């Protein structure tokens, strides 16, 4: 199995980029094998 | 070795698993995108250099480099770059995981898997963190998750 990269593009903002999603506040515990898991 | 962002892809055919940032002769991406892997550009062959399973990085060809952090109020990009389609800014305002060693912020963006990697930027254009560890609340919200320099 070979892993390899090809470079798509420069990193810059985009002034007329789409613009969608929404900004919830969650509650969430990091456990040691690095997965986010929700907390109540 | 050139800045930008970076397509990660395996050998059938080839597939798309993930996706990475070249700064300053560094590579990062997403430890669960290539597991430590060695890639290579070209000719050439990048070896891991730093790397931690539970913030879930990787760095390639020497330390990691990225280091500006969301302001908390502002709008940022995700720059996805999904397989089989040219790199796109998609603009949103993080919400926030609240954890008990304080707050990270989070982008409820659901792109392919294959976009694991991608950097989201400030409106300066810095990568403040790279797509693809999160959680799902049936929506996917990733962290934003930026690494130490």
């Amino acid at each position: 199995v070979d892993m390899y990269i090809e470079r798509a593009g420069d990193i810059t903002w985009e002034k007329d980029a789409e613009v969608t999603g929404n900004s919830p506040r969650l509650d969430v515990a990091l456990d040691e094998s690095g997965d986010f898991s929700l907390v109540e | 070795t050139t800045d930008g962002v970076y397509r990660v892809m395996t050998r059938l055919g080839s597939t798309q698993v993930g996706v990475g940032v070249m700064q300053e002769g560094v590579f990062h991406t997403m430890w669960h995108v290539t597991k430590g892997a060695a890639l290579r550009s070209g000719e050439g062959r990048l070896d891991p250099y730093w790397g931690d399973v539970k913030q879930d990085l990787v760095s390639y060809c020497g330390p990691w480099k990225l280091d500006a952090a969301w302001d908390g109020l502002s709008e940022v990009q995700l720059l996805a770059v999904p397989p089989g389609e040219r790199a796109k800014n998609i603009q949103t305002l993080p919400g926030i995981f609240k954890t008990k060693d304080g707050d990270i912020g989070a982008v409820a963006l659901d792109y392919p898997a294959g976009t694991s990697g991608s950097p989201i930027l400030d409106k300066s254009g810095r990568v403040i963190g790279l797509y693809g560890n999160g959680v799902v609340i049936g929506s996917y919200v990733s962290a934003i998750t930026q690494g130490k320099r």
